[PDB]
């Protein structure tokens, strides 16, 4: 679903973000891979460095889907299917995967934005990923 | 638990601060916040309606630090954290009927508490390391389900 | 999603149920309170017995709510939105439960539909129910 | 494991008969069909297409049976089932790196097998004790993760 508030919550903490969002999607990789590196195995062609230029790159990538996705709210189905189909389909990514970075997108968030991490957003911001992950995984129901 | 000492460091150091006092409570509230359906355990607590209810909630900051001081003791106890969690186990299992993946959530959304308030010392490899707590802890308490 | 063959792999099997399809939801719960005992916590209120004129009637009701369902399957959300605020809003329920009852009802399905429980049908029978717990559960996202 | 052994006799009598060459292959497959992404970890095993070509496919049947080998072992070890595991854990844990939720999914499609196969006979309590071990099982190979 994801409320008419959510979906402020989100944008304004999305804003509030800026170009550091590719930043932070390469950053949130990293947290992933080092906390739950089961999630390591879909990236062996990738050299899960601390400063690879393919983790920071493939950030960029992320981080700019989920910006097609604040962007298309009201519409991401139709937004990612482009992704759903690579993510389901192709790669065939474990769902609680999206669980895992879902995750460390908001402890990299948190990081990041202390002043408006509230837990209004927070918990709007989850959903977001939620959202997303779901779509991401639609391609799967 | 394991943990490389380089690890624990990391998890040592960066937890001899933590406003515990306050830090319990960002937890458990924005469990409830953030997962409702937990809520479901602590209708008692007064009205957790909206999030400012929630947070400025005294009965909840009351039980965040303990729960924040179940954590002091399962970190001084990694040895063996099963066991000090015997109680609390058959206290949230065979006695309050929670799902083991609540407790994930609480340790993660901690995670994130603690992500907040050090904020750029939160480095993955120190997440990493309470990932490995957190989760090390979910399952002390899960134990008695089997 | 759910193909125009899981649709009909669906519909199929639950026409091949019939008026079971009531006894069936009564049975698929009792295998859930006994199998995973930590959803009974939620069902205080009923004699979660063997024979319970409770868990039997539930069961009817569940039972017509998945054929709702059936019925309105290239549109469930609209139909479910019912339930879907009250299992999400008002009940409180934990989403794993949408699981461990979901695998219940494929596990009483397979015990009762021998001829038809293919693989094919199994498959697109789970995505089934896994889009219903979705939309049961999309008033969480 | 725990088991009442009201609840070793339903296991124990109901697993005597089981068409352990045929059961194997009807769990490994279902899953490879009912939850496609584990097929990443049999590209190696020929066309996985469509499920017609799952199930009739040798080199499943054939890791089928000693999944359910593997089972066999547990129901009669569930006394030390971890350890037991304690190969298999390294296989599928610091080896394969699979998610211990799968574990969960293909004792889970097995129960269905399991369900399909004898059909009235896997009364709800039969089930709530394979149930048992089923988890026992993910359990134990979920082991070296922690
Ligand atoms: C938070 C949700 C996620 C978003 C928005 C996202 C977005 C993307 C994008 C846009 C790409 C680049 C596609 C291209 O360049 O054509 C990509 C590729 C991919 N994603 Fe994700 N992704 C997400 C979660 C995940 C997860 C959970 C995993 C792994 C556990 C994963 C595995 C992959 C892999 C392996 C690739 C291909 C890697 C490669 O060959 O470069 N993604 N993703
Ligand atoms: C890492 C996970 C968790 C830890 C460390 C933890 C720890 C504790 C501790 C130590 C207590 C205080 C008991 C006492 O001394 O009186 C407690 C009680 C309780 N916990 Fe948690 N808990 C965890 C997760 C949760 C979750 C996820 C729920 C379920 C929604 C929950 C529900 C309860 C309830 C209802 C009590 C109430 C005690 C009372 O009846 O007074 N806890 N927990
Ligand atoms: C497979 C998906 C499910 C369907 C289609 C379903 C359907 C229904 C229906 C139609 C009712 C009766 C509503 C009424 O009479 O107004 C109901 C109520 C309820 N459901 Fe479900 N349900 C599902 C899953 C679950 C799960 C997983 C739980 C618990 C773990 C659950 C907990 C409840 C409870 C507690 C009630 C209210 C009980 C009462 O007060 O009588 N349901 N459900
Ligand atoms: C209860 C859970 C499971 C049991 C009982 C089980 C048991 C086993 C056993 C005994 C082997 C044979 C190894 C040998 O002796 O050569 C094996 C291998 C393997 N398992 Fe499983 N397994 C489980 C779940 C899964 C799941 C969920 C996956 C992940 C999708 C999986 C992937 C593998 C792979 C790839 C091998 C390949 C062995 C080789 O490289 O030749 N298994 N498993």
């Amino acid at each position: 679903v994801l409320s008419p508030a959510d979906k402020t919550n989100v944008k304004a903490a999305w804003g509030k973000v800026g170009a550091h969002a590719g930043e932070y999607g390469a950053e949130a990789l990293e947290r992933m891979f080092l906390s739950f590196p089961t999630t390591k195995t879909y990236f062996p062609h990738f050299d899960l460095s601390h400063g690879s230029a393919q983790v920071k790159g493939h950030g960029k990538k992320v981080a700019d889907a989920l910006t097609n996705a604040v962007a298309h709210v009201d519409d991401m189905p139709n937004a990612l299917s482009a992704l759903s189909d690579l993510h389901a389909h192709k790669l065939r990514v474990d769902p609680v995967n999206f669980k895992l970075l879902s995750h460390c997108l908001l402890v990299t968030l948190a990081a990041h934005l202390p002043a408006e991490f509230t837990p209004a957003v927070h918990a709007s911001l989850d959903k977001f990923l939620a959202s997303v992950s779901t779509v991401l995984t639609s391609k799967y129901r | 638990v394991h943990l490389t000492p380089e690890e624990k460091s990391a998890v040592t150091a960066l937890w001899g601060k933590v406003n515990v006092d306050e830090v319990g409570g960002e937890a458990l509230g924005r469990l409830l916040v953030v997962y409702p359906w937990t809520q479901r355990f602590f209708e008692s607590f007064g009205d957790l309606s909206t999030p400012d209810a929630v947070m400025g909630n005294p009965k909840v900051k009351a039980h965040g630090k303990k729960v924040l001081g179940a954590f002091s003791d399962g970190l001084a106890h990694l040895d063996n954290l099963k066991g000090t969690f015997a109680t609390l186990s058959e206290l949230h299992c065979d006695k309050l009927h929670v799902d083991p993946e609540n407790f994930r959530l609480l340790g993660n959304v901690l995670v994130c508490v603690l992500a907040h308030h050090f904020g750029k010392e939160f480095t993955p490899p120190v997440q990493a390391a309470y990932q490995k707590v957190v989760a090390g802890v979910a399952n002390a308490l899960a134990h008695k389900y089997h």
